[PDB]
This record gives structure tokens, sequence and C-alpha cells, in this order.
């Protein structure tokens, strides 16, 4: 066994040397003389009420009008953000739900949690009444994230250190992704939906190929767990949030860390991240009840979205970049412009 | 004797004198003074060069006290009434018929200021409570109803003050000599007072009942319970207020209903108030017992005293000290002490409750601090 | 737009009824090591990632959740239970002498105590191996001194209330084990969450009553703290 | 209520005083 | 544990040989994308209240 | 990345003494709590000692009190354990452990079967 350890150490040293060799100048020097964005003064525009318990996940719709939010009172609610009406309200079987997804075509929604089951719901039923249409069983841990590929495929990540691909047609697991040593706390489909990442509790992010089912790279540099992740709009980088109270941006092609957003005042972890439409800002929700808009190309903070009375647990930006929704543990959703 | 009663008696005496002097024959004396009326008594014909003696009038308020005495007026021999000393008026003697509020002013000066400050604090407290939407809950709704009841009670007291001042102002008394003393608006004002006082007392009762239900570890439908509480608070007093008005209007309608003559027609608007105070005292006792048990299970007297003092103004238990000392048995300095105590404490209770449950409240200070921090984030 | 408004009224009208049931029920989390005997308690009151046990006491409905089919790294899925009425923590008191189970339970309880998301959630404490601790201490196999040097000068606290016909050593050791957790609890507690030690067996009938009374106390304390009485 | 007995006494006081003032005005 | 070590060594070896363009090129690409699509970000540069549907 | 390297292990007779140095790199040493965890043959993982961020507060397991003296040189980024008065049942691997999050007091999951920030370990035999 010692020889294998020595070989692994030598390979790690070689990778470190290559990463050092492929570095010539920091992104700051390249961005030495870019235009500062200036203070951002976004303000609330809406506020949705009706949830009883704290909110763990919200997802948008491809039309940037409807959205779905999940809480641990056992309810899935579909809001019409423009008019704030409630379109649907789904009473869940198990009240411990930790994620929700909205299908790209809008026909189905999915949600899972401590029950270790992903349930697919039908919204366009013949009678119109929403019914449980599928239950995907086979994960050995709580489900922490799920994402639709199309109306007949879904990718899920559970704390059992594995990500899976499901065939909604027969509900049989089609592929298994392995390699993490800690619970997988999130994932993110690529714009072309051929690659995705995952952030585990080992402080490492891995890049997968959806078809072959083999990991391609591994990015390190965080000090503690990673809670959230999201891909740059152009699909050649991404960002992550960690309990060490910092965010870092990795680039696939260069294969090493690019930037870090840290301030002395901030001593709390990040619970979510997301880029704007053009990928020049970086929203991120903190446990100190606030959000911060980071100047991605200079790392200098731009503004703050204060007004939440409790922890920020979820955060999403519409496809067209018109609105930002932020659920929170106070059971409210706020739309900001 | 009511002022209108005195005026009626004097008018009756004047009419009698006018009727009699036309029927009174001459005194059969040459150069006799002509019988005249000087707005105080009827003077028969006066004999020349002699004094005229007339029995003291009976309509005076003090006539019963001193029915004796005779008003004296001098008549000259020539039939002209003797002129008074260095004055045009005829000489007259009236000392024989002549009759032989600081604490109230002090009380007024005290509780008017007390009520003014209580109202001023309550309006601001209600504004702050309605400001932040975070604070919204059933507890705060009940508190807002209590604040409204207190404000209405203060306004009714002020209106009653104005009415009393107007009734006995110079102009009003001169007009009544020749008014508002019988207009319906006066009765409406007094009834509005009787109702505001009862509503305030019953909303204190509502505070107590809701707290007791919460601490009894019981759960009830929120909407139905809140509707029932609103009905109990603003609705029940009508039941025992309206019959009092009917009885006053049908049997004892006089002098703005201000003075209560028959205690039977007075206890109606007093019994329920005592009932509510007793219930609130019971609730106070039970809550203190529970707090004592909690403190004992987990310097104790310091915190217990702080809690009890903070609880006093909410349920208004201070009234229980003199609550059952009936009006019929309040004399000497006991009545003064009772009035002073109740007036001062009730006047300042509004301010006490407002400051205690709106300003020093920890969540309110936290809200202010975080609002300031958000203001300074920009 | 009219068709949209009417449904919202119907949907909202439904959430009112669901708001009554949610507010009229209590949630309880059931923790404890595998060999702590919790499953016996669950069966007494009575693949899947979680289990349900709904029972009613004094016409009050409770709702208890037993973890299952999950890994041992709790520091992520534990936060989901930050709003429960209280957490039950069954301990294996007699497991003393893995070699040191008691120390494991001690560290777990200490970690629960100091987590920020749990600095307001009450924790009930069960020491659920009394009838085995009795034999362990009596037979002379215990020798708790070796694994706890601090138990050589321990003297039964003065306020002790031993059960009738109890060997003083048994009560001394039992109270000592309770005293360790109560020493952890009463440091930096700050009067916002509490602990309710309760010696218990594995088939004790009064467990439902004990949990019911402790829940009642928790609700009453919270209510009184809202009015700033306490 | 104490806010209702004091008002009746004051209305006592004034009725006796107002009447005395009226009688004094009549005499003068 | 031998199988785990073997798998770890194999994965490290497989990941060792991957093309790595210069970092400055990645920075330039990100800058270019940010500048090119700068006019399709309402949050970065607000729009008149007429066009906002959340007014 | 997080990497903990130990040293100082070896073989010693009963009642001997050894020093276990823990060379740590890849994070800010002074922001995190620390622990010592050992795994004896045919047994689960164990917890021995700890020390706070600055290095004031200390705590020992039941049966090592008065023998081993945890100490951290925050300046040189290393954790110590001065072993003394060893016994036959001291034989076990010793892992230098790190605590999952900084600035916090709660220290979940250090003893887990697959903790991620745990050291490689050194075998101390008596």
């Amino acid at each position: 066994l010692d020889q294998l350890r020595q070989e692994a150490e030598q390979l790690k040293n070689q990778i470190r040397d290559a990463r050092k060799a492929c570095a010539d100048a920091t992104l700051s020097q390249i961005t030495n003389n870019i235009d500062p964005v200036g203070r951002i003064q976004m303000r609330t525009r809406r506020t949705l009420r009706g949830h009883l318990a704290k909110i763990y996940a919200m997802h948008w719709g491809t039309d940037s009008r409807l959205l779905v939010s999940a809480s641990q009172d056992g309810k899935l609610i579909i809001w019409d953000s423009y008019t704030t009406n409630k379109v649907h309200a789904i009473p869940l079987r198990s009240s411990w739900v930790m994620t929700c997804a909205y299908a790209p075509s809008g026909n189905y929604v999915a949600c899972g949690g401590l029950d270790n089951i992903c349930s697919i719901y039908n919204l366009k039923t013949r009678e119109g009444n929403v019914r449980v249409s599928r239950e995907l069983a086979g994960h050995t841990g709580y489900l922490s994230c799920c994402r639709f590929l199309d109306d007949n495929q879904i990718v899920t990540s559970s704390g059992d250190t594995t990500c899976a691909l499901w065939d909604i047609e027969t509900g049989q697991q089609t592929t298994t992704f392995t390699g993490h040593t800690g619970d997988v706390m999130s994932l993110s489909l690529a714009p072309d939906t051929r690659l995705f990442v995952s952030g585990a509790c080992d402080a490492s992010a891995k890049l997968w190929d959806v078809r072959e089912g083999m990991c391609r790279q591994t990015f390190t540099g965080h000090e503690s767990d990673i809670n959230a992740i999201c891909f740059f709009p152009n699909g050649n980088a991404f960002a992550t949030g960690s309990d060490d109270a910092t965010c870092r941006l990795f680039d696939l092609r260069a294969d090493q860390e690019l930037m870090t957003y840290s301030h002395d005042n901030i001593i709390c972890g990040i619970t979510s991240v997301s880029f704007s439409k053009s990928g020049r800002l970086l929203l991120a929700g903190y446990d100190d009840f606030n959000c911060n808009v980071w100047d991605a190309l200079k790392a200098d903070r731009a503004g703050v979205l204060a007004g939440h009375d409790n922890r920020v647990s979820c955060l999403g930006v519409t496809d067209d970049g018109m609105a930002v929704a932020t659920g929170s543990w106070d059971s409210f959703l706020k739309i900001w412009n | 004797v009511s002022l209108w009663e005195t005026v009626q008696k004097w008018r009756e005496y004047r009419r009698q004198c006018q009727r009699s002097l036309t029927e009174d024959p001459p005194p059969a004396t040459d150069l006799f003074c002509n019988r005249t009326f000087d707005e105080y008594a009827c003077w028969p014909d006066g004999e020349p060069g002699s004094f005229v003696n007339v029995s003291c009038p009976w309509y005076l308020p003090w006539a019963s006290s001193v029915p004796q005495g005779h008003v004296y007026r001098f008549c000259t021999a020539e039939g002209l009434w003797l002129q008074k000393d260095n004055s045009s008026l005829p000489w007259r003697d009236l000392s024989e018929c002549e009759e032989s509020e600081e604490q109230l002013l002090f009380l007024y000066i005290i509780y008017t200021v007390g009520y003014a400050l209580s109202f001023s604090a309550l309006v601001i407290a209600s504004a702050i409570l309605l400001g932040f939407r975070h604070l919204h809950c059933t507890r705060n709704y009940i508190h807002l109803n209590l604040f409204a009841s207190f404000i209405l009670r203060a306004l009714s007291v002020f209106i009653k003050d104005a009415a009393l001042k107007w009734m006995y102002s110079t102009a009003a008394q001169q007009h009544q000599w020749d008014s508002y003393q019988d207009s319906l608006s006066c009765r409406l004002v007094f009834l509005l007072m009787q109702y505001c006082v009862a509503a305030n007392y019953y909303w204190l009762l509502v505070e107590g009942v809701y707290l007791y239900t919460l601490l009894a570890f019981s759960v009830f439908s929120e909407q139905w319970i809140f509707r029932l509480y609103v009905s109990i608070g603003w609705g029940v007093p009508l039941l025992f207020v309206v019959p009092w008005g009917i009885v006053k209007y049908l049997y004892e309608d006089e002098g703005c209903w201000t003075r209560n003559s028959n205690m039977n027609y007075w206890l109606i608007i007093r019994l329920p108030i005592l009932f509510a105070i007793g219930v609130n005292f019971l609730i106070f006792v039970r809550v203190i017992c529970i707090v004592v048990s909690k403190l004992k299970a987990n310097d104790i007297k310091c915190r217990l005293a702080k809690s009890t003092l903070t609880l006093i103004p909410l349920l208004g238990t201070h009234e229980v000290i003199f609550a059952f000392v009936m009006d019929e048995h309040a004399r000497g300095t006991l009545r003064f002490i009772k009035l002073f105590t109740e007036l001062s404490f009730t006047s300042f209770q509004g301010l006490m409750v407002a400051i205690l449950y709106c300003f020093v409240n920890n969540e309110v200070q936290l809200e202010f601090r975080k609002s300031w921090e958000r203001w300074r984030l920009e | 737009e009219k068709a949209q408004r009417e449904a919202n009224k119907k949907i909202e009208k439904q959430l009112q009824k669901d708001k009554q049931v949610y507010r009229a029920t209590h949630r309880l989390l059931l923790l404890g090591a595998g060999e702590s005997g919790k499953n016996t308690i669950v069966k007494q009151m009575r693949t899947s990632g979680i289990f349900e046990t709904k029972f009613q006491v004094d016409k009050v409905n409770f709702h208890m959740f037993d973890v299952g089919a999950q890994r041992d790294e709790r520091r992520k899925w534990i936060q989901c239970f930050n709003d429960v009425t209280a957490i039950i923590f069954v301990v294996a008191s007699s497991s003393y002498n893995q070699t040191n189970r008691l120390q494991a339970a001690l560290k777990l309880f200490d970690s629960i105590w100091n987590n920020k998301w749990l600095r307001d959630t009450s924790v009930i404490l069960f020491l659920n191996k009394q009838d085995l601790l009795a034999e362990k201490v009596l037979a002379g196999k215990s020798k708790i001194e070796d694994y706890f040097p601090e138990f050589a000068r321990y003297t039964t606290p003065e306020d002790a209330t031993p059960e009738p016909g109890e060997d003083p050593r048994v009560t001394r050791a039992k109270y000592f084990i309770r005293d360790e957790f109560l020493r952890i609890s009463t440091a930096s507690g700050d009067g916002r969450h509490y602990c309710y030690p309760h010696f218990t067996c594995a088939v004790d009938t009064e467990n439902i009553r004990r949990v019911f009374n402790d829940c009642r106390d928790i609700i009453q304390r919270m209510h009184l703290r809202q009015y700033e009485l306490l | 209520h104490a806010e209702g007995t004091f008002t009746s006494d004051v209305s006592x006081y004034l009725e006796g005083q107002a009447a005395k003032e009226f009688i004094a005005w009549l005499v003068k | 544990s031998i199988a785990q070590a073997r798998k770890l060594v194999e994965q490290l070896k497989m990941e060792a040989n991957i093309d790595r363009i210069k970092v400055s090129k990645a920075a330039a690409d990100l800058m270019a994308y940010c500048e090119a699509h700068a006019k399709e970000d309402p949050l970065l540069t607000p729009v008149p209240a007429s066009e906002n549907p959340f007014r | 990345q997080v990497q903990l390297q130990e040293s100082g292990g070896g073989l010693v007779q009963p009642g001997g003494s050894l020093r276990l140095s823990c060379a740590a790199s890849g994070f800010t040493f002074s922001n995190y709590k620390m622990n010592w965890v050992r795994q004896a043959p045919g047994k689960g993982l164990e917890w021995v000692s700890d020390i706070s961020q600055s290095g004031a507060s200390i705590s020992y397991t039941g049966s090592v009190k008065g023998r081993f003296t945890i100490s951290r040189d925050n300046a040189k980024n290393t954790l110590y354990l001065q072993m003394n008065s060893l016994k036959p049942e001291d034989t076990a691997v010793y892992y230098c452990a790190r605590c999952p999050a900084p600035f916090t007091r709660d220290c979940f999951d250090v003893t887990s079967t697959t903790y991620a920030y745990r050291g490689q370990g050194t075998q101390v035999t008596v």
C-alpha cells in the first residue's frame, strides 16, 4: 500500500507543478484598468406570503413568470410573480423537503428531501388536478439537489457521495457518478447540458461527463465545506460558496483558481450563489441575513440587499435577467430589481 | 336646589306678588309708600314715616335654614321710600336674610396632565406598533384595541370637561337667568362617557382572559376566537349601558343626567365594572403563581418584583385596593384619598402601559437598531 | 384575470384549514445511538429514509420523527430540525466501559449545545439503561474511576432524591453520569434553551407523559418570555 | 367609576354656587 | 483499502494529462464575454420603469 | 488543499515517552479548533484531546488525564502531544484532526468513519 501512496503523492506534486507553470499573471492584473460598476441600489418590488415554515429551495420557470417554492410545512406552491397569485398548491407526502425543480417545458415539478425519494408531479393532467406520477427510489441518503434535463430525464445528488441519472420513462437508474468523499450539497447543469459539477463536504468540486460517467477534473482551494455552486453564463468557469466565508471562481480550461472574494468583516458562510445575465456580478446569500453583490472582475463589493429577517437559504435569477428572488428562513420571498 | 329650580321658584314668587299687589288694597294712610317689587321681595304699601317689615322670602336656597328674619326698608312721610346712605337706592336691610373646591382644583390639575401625557404616549406607541409589519400578531392586535379604548376614554373625559365648563360659564348662566342644560347633546355626551369607561374596563378584561388562555396550554381556532374577543370587548358594554339610558330617560331625566339620585338606577353601570376588576385580579394572581413556580424550578425576589410591577399596569390591578369601597360609604378624608388614588393612577396608567409595552420592549429596540443599520448601509 | 382570481381565493381558503392543523400539532425529533434502546420506546408508543409516529395525549397531537437509512455525518441534515418543539436525546448510561460510549454521547451533546442554529431548541435528555447500570455497578465490574478520575471524591448531591431501597453507590454513580451532562448544559446556556434530565428504562410507561409535560413547560416558558415576564 | 362620582360632586358644588350667585345678582 | 488506493492513483494519473491554456487567456476570455454582453443585464444598468414588469 | 502530516511515532517500552508532531498546511491554523483521535486495533475511532483557537482552553478524555499535554504552536502551524507514562493499551494509530468550520464552537463529525479533514496517522506501539 505504501507504493500507491507514494505514486499518488508524486502525481499530486506533478499536477501542482503544472498548475504553477500555466500561471503568468493574476486576473487582477488583466483587470487592472476596467470600468468600476459603481454602487448598486436594488430595492424590493414584491413579497409573497402563504408559506408557514422556512424555505429551502425555489426555482424559476423558463418563461420568467411562474416560479415554484418548497417549505417544510409540506407544501409546494406555484406563484405568478407578476400578479402574486397562487396557481397551484401541492400537499407533499413527506414534509421534510430540501429541494425543488421546475421542468424546462413547464409540465412537471420535482421535489425531494430526507425521505431519500424524488417525486415527479404532473401539472397539465386531463382533469387539471395535480397527481403524483412517478417515484424514483434507490438513493441511500437525503437528496440535496435535482435538475431536469428534459421531460424524461433528471439528475440528482444525495449526501451518500453520489450523483445519479434517472430515466423518468421506466424510473430505473441509468448512470452513477462516484468519486466524492463527502455529502454532495449541490450541482449545476451546463448551458449545453453535457457537463455538470458538484460541491461536496470535502472542499472539492468535480466536473463530470453526463454520457461516459467519468470525472474529468478536480478543483481545490477551499478550506471547508462547499454549500453552493453555479456555472458562468458562457460555460467556461464557475463559482462556489464555502463555510470559510469566501467565494472563489474556477476556470475549466486553465484548471486552477482565478479569484477570491474575501472581506475581514465577513466571518460567516455562504448559502447560495448565482451570476447575473451578463456574468459581471455575483450575488451570494450569507448566514448573517444579508446578500452581497461582488464585482466579479475586481472582487470589490458593489452593494448589499438588506431586508431579510432570517437566514437566506436560496437564491435565483430569471432567465432573462429581469428579477432576483431570494427565499429565506422567515418564510418570505422577495423579488428585487 | 337646582339653578333652574331656583329660577322657577323666584318666577312663581314674582307672579304671586304681581297678582297680589293688584288685589292689595291701599293702607288707608295718607302719603303712603306705594307697594313695589325690587326683584328680591314684595313690599306692601309702606306707612308714612315708618319702617316696613316683610317676612323673609321662602324661595331662597337658604330660606329653610333661616326662615326667620324680616327685610327692613324705610319709607319717608311724603310717601317716598327713604334713600339709602349716599346712594340713590332706597335704604334697605338684608343682612338678616343673608346666609351665614381647592381639593377639586388640585385633583383636576393633576389628572388632566396625567391623561394628556397618557394620550400623547399612546398615540405614538400605536403608530410605532402599526409601523413595522414584522410585529403583527394576535397579541399586538389585542394591544392595539386596548390603546384605542384608552384613547377614547381620555377624549370622552376631555369632552365632559368642556361641557361642564360651558354649562357654568358666565354667558350660559346669564342666559339661564333670563340653554344647554336641557339639550339632548348633553345627554349624548354623558352616555358616550359611560360607554367609553365601560369599554376600557372590558378590554382590560379581554387582555387578562387572552393571557390566561395562552398560559393554560390550550389551542383554539384563531379567527373565531379573535372575532369573539372583539365582540366581547366592543359589544358587551352596550347591553348594560342602553337600559341605564332608557331608565334615566323614562324616570329620572333632569339636569343632563349628571346627578344620580336613585342608587338602584346607578348600580347598573357599576356592577359589571367590579366583576371585570375581580376577574383581572384573579388572572393576575394565577399568572404570578406560574411565574413564581417557573423561577423556583430553574436574587429571585428582585426579578419577581420587577415582573409583578411590570404586570400591574397591563391588567390595572391597582384599582382593586379601593374597588369595593362603595360610594354610599365614602366620607371625610377617605373619599378624598380614594378619589386622589384612583384619578392619578388611572390617568397615568395609559402612559405606563404604552412605555412599558412599546418603547423599552426588546424587539422594538432591535427593530430600531437594525433599521438604523440598514439606513447606514447605503 | 377573473378566472385567476377565483382559484387564488379557493387555494387561499384551503391554506386556512391547513394552518389550523399545522399550528395544533407538535414536532419531536428522536435522536440517540443505535444501541440506546430508542427503537423499543418507539415500538412501545406505536430502505425508508425517515419514519413517522403520530400519537395523541390529552387530546393533543404529537408528531415524532425517527431518523433512518442516513450516514453518521450529521452536521448538515441536523439543521433541518431547528424549529421542532424539542429534541429527545436517548443516552446509553450503562454503556460505559468502541470503548467509551459515554464520552461519545457527551461530545455529541456538547456539539449540539453550541451550534448556532440550535441555540434556541430545547433538548430533552433520557438516560435509558438504568436497569443495566444497576447490575453493572453492583457486580463490581464498573470501576468508573479508571475512565473518570473525577469520580473518586464525588459525593451524592445534597438535594438527591433516591428511590426507596437503593444502594447508595448506584444512586451516586447514576447522579454522577447525569451531573456530567448537566455541567455541560449549564455553561453558556444564556436562558434561551434548556435541558430536562430524566432517568428512564426502556419500557417505562410514563415516557409519553414525561415528554408531554416537558413540551407543555417549553410552550409556557416561551409564552411568558414573549410577554417579558421572565 | 371614580371619573363618574367626582363629576356628580362638581355638578353639587356648582348648582349650590351658581344658585347663590343668581340670588345675589337678583338682590343687587 | 488497496483497491481504493489503486483507483485513486488511476484517477490522478488520468487527470494529470490534460491540456492547460495560459491563465491570462482565460482572464481575457472572461473579460471579453463580460464586455460583449454588457447591454443585456438590467440589474447592472437599470431600465426605465416602463419596461419593468415588476413596477 | 487541506493536508495534515504527522510524525514522531515509534516503539517504546511501557512507561515510555514520545512526542507526536502534526505538520499542518493548507489553511489558517489559528482560526480552527483541533483534536487528537486514535484508533486501536479491532476498535472504533476514539477521541483524546483538543485545544481552542488561541490555545487556552484544554480538555482530555477520561483515561489520559495528567499524562498527555496538548499544545499548539500557532506561529509554526503545528500541534503537539507530549506522551508520558504509557501503558500496554496505548498501542493505536493517532490521527491529527481538524475541526470542520472556523470561528465556531460546535465541532461536529471529527470522529466520523470517513471524516475528510483528518490526518494520515502514525502508529505508536508500546
